[PDB]
């Protein structure tokens, strides 16, 4: 997933 | 006072050792030989797994071969089908069994186990698939065969697949994705609000990395947050070296850290849906 | 004189008995014969020279590995213990519980013989040692390699244990008769490869000396005894191949008595034919476990 | 009459042969699908060998  | 000798009872007996010496020496020539191995090497060898096939192997199983820039020959699962393509498998899950919460040296050289039957895990090793798909004017494919919980398979196909060398952190490289039902994990995902999310799940370009070895695009570490190696970026969209999670659904709670570090494939199923089993491996692109 | 056709009777009737109890055994053992054990050892990914190359490209676990120390080398299994010590360790030799029989001639102990690994549990990979002996020539293009360091270690049927390590080791090829040298000594087992048998004293110690020593088995006599008879040989029929002087202080490659305990009158030709380090136990006892491991020194 | 006593060599005969019968079997058990489990009673072969040499004194 991304990383905010 | 009695005078019975009998006695032949003793010569009977010594005949009967004699014979049985004969006996003891047969059951020896019997207990020479080790244990039969199920588990064989072919003697057809190549460059890769094509060049195998077109050489006449007809049966998928472990075979050397030795690119032309390979210092030395090396062991691998050779997918070979009715058609005569020849496909070098680098990855492969199944089950759980392997750990691949590994680190730089071990990505690089390769883990898990090869079987003839094609039903054991393990990872090539970064080196094998840089000297593999960097042949001198070979383009090369990828596909990534998954399959969920309930016998669904997909793919997704990747054209002129390559990874770099040790140099360049065995970047992953590839000139357009080929097509798929799985869709195109590795053009990254549009997860949620954030307008970049998309642009950093992609992996295309994509440094490798472990946990001692970070050449991702984050400030902290996602091959040591998500427990794996991978071409990491911020951090990623399809992750087929992450946890193996049995029945494939888990969530955050699953986690140490508290991020999707299954087996994933954005575009297929959700981030918190982890795979049954993955393939990658490599072919020529002209086979296709 | 009067009550002597009593027991002289039902000793020869007992006999008999276990002469058919024998023939029954020795009948039933070879209908399992009629078919191999198997073993299914999927190979691990991770290959090298050898055992210390593969632990150095993070192959951590001990189990079955494939090596290829040359090029010109066809490529072949060994078991790799990698948590011994510093682990990276080739192992040559091993024996644990008597199922592979050691007394092999020439060309056997030149290819190699017995089980590499077994799997364990219901493991898809072999990580159990089976008992083997590698193979002379496989033994004499590793130690040839670069300087290579020696662990002989063993156990009795107590459960107790010590250890010959022997920093230098080289074995020549069969040209020169597979000759061993061993230097650099260190350990708890005592050293009968240098020193001989340390219940003997002059001639009778220098004479079970190994170092330096030919390679003999039972069909290729390469001993010490320069004798021109048959019956002054260190290695007879079902004997273990060693480098044999006059004899030994030590054959790792001896006969597998159970329990440890032996007696003379239980041997095949009367001798000290056993699983033996003298320095540690004596002649007339048969380690529980002994093994033999090489690795490039450093 | 006859002083045939040889039965103590043929007592030592099976036990060498009792013992190289075990190690002959058990090296079967590396090469062959069953490993035949069995004993040697050297108790039993020394009780009676006890005797003989007991009898005749
Ligand atoms: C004087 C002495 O030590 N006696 C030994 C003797 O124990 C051994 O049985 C014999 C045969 O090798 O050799 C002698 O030298
Ligand atoms: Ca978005
Ligand atoms: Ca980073
Ligand atoms: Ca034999
Ligand atoms: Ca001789």
């Amino acid at each position: 997933g991304h990383r905010p | 006072s009695s005078i019975r000798y009998l006695q032949e009872i003793y010569n009977s007996n010594n005949q009967k050792i004699v014979n049985l010496k004969e006996k003891v020496a047969q059951l020896e020539a019997q207990c020479q030989e080790p244990c039969k191995d199920t588990v064989q090497i072919h003697d057809i060898t190549g460059k890769d797994c094509q060049d195998i096939a077109n050489k006449g192997a007809k049966q998928s199983g472990l075979y050397f071969i030795k690119p032309l820039k390979a210092n030395q020959q090396f062991l691998v699962y050779c997918e070979i089908d009715g058609s005569g393509n020849g496909w070098t498998v680098f990855q492969k899950r199944l089950d759980g069994s392997v750990d691949f919460k590994k680190n730089w040296i071990q990505y690089k050289e390769g883990f898990g186990h090869l079987s003839p039957t094609g039903t054991t895990e393990f990872w090539l090793g970064n080196e094998k698939i840089h000297l593999i798909s960097t042949q001198s004017a070979i383009p090369y494919a990828l596909r990534v065969e998954l399959e969920d919980w309930n016998g669904r398979t997909s793919t997704a196909d990747y054209a002129m697949f390559k990874v770099g060398p040790e140099a360049d952190k065995y970047r992953l490289t590839y000139a357009y994705f080929a097509g798929g039902d799985a869709g195109d994990a590795f053009d990254g995902f549009d997860f949620g609000d954030d307008p970049s999310d998309k642009f950093f799940t992609s992996h295309n370009g994509m440094q490798f990395s472990t946990w001692d070895n970070d050449n991702d695009k984050f400030e902290g570490n996602c091959a040591e947050q998500d427990g794996s190696g991978w071409w990491m970026n911020k951090c990623h969209a399809g992750h087929l070296n992450g946890v193996y999670y049995q029945g494939g659904t888990y969530s955050k709670a699953s986690t140490p850290n508290g991020y999707d570090n299954g087996i994933i494939w954005a575009t297929w199923k959700t981030r918190w849906y982890s795979m049954k089993k993955t393939t990658m491996k490599i072919i020529p692109f002209n086979r296709l | 004189i009067p009550t002597n056709l009593r027991v002289l009777r039902s000793i020869l009737e007992n006999l008999r008995s276990k002469i058919q109890k024998l023939e029954s055994d020795v009948s039933a053992q070879m209908e399992y014969c009629r078919t191999p054990c198997t073993v299914s050892c999927n190979i691990p990914v991770v290959s090298g020279k050898e055992c210390e190359e593969i632990i150095r490209k993070g192959g951590e676990t001990s189990e079955m590995y494939l090596i290829q120390p040359d090029s010109s080398v066809k490529p072949y299994r060994v078991y790799c213990d990698m948590n011994t010590e510093n682990g990276g360790w080739t192992v040559i030799q091993n024996r644990q519980d008597g199922s592979v029989d050691f007394g092999r001639k020439w060309d056997p102990y030149k290819q190699g013989f017995g089980n590499v690994a077994t799997n364990t549990d219901g493991k898809n990979y072999c990580g159990l040692p089976g008992e083997y002996w590698l193979g002379n020539d496989k033994i004499s293009q590793l130690t040839r390699m670069g300087p290579t360091e020696l662990l002989i270690e063993m156990e009795d049927w107590k459960g107790d244990k010590v250890k010959a390590h022997y920093g230098g080791f080289t074995v020549q090829n069969e040209a020169n008769k597979y000759q061993i040298s061993v230097n650099k000594y260190r350990g708890t087992a005592g050293n009968a490869l240098m020193d001989g048998a340390s219940q003997l004293m002059g001639e009778n110690r220098t004479m079970t000396i190994h170092n330096g020593m030919f390679f003999s088995t039972y069909d290729r006599d390469n001993d010490g005894w320069l004798t021109s008879d048959p019956r002054k040989q260190c290695s007879k029929e079902d004997g273990g191949g060693w480098w044999y002087n006059r004899c030994h202080a030590a054959n790792p490659n001896g006969r597998y008595y159970w329990g440890g305990q032996y007696t003379w009158d239980m041997a095949k030709h009367g001798t000290a034919d056993g699983v033996v380090w003298m320095n540690w136990k004596g002649s007339w006892y048969s380690m529980r476990k002994m093994s033999m491991k090489i690795r490039p020194f450093f | 009459q006859l002083l045939q006593k040889n039965v103590r060599a043929q007592l030592v005969d099976m036990k060498r042969l009792e013992v190289d019968i075990d190690i002959k079997i058990r090296s079967c058990r590396g090469s062959c699908s069953r490993a035949l489990a069995r004993e040697v009673d050297l108790k039993d072969y020394e009780d009676q060998q006890k005797q003989l040499e007991q009898v005749i004194a």
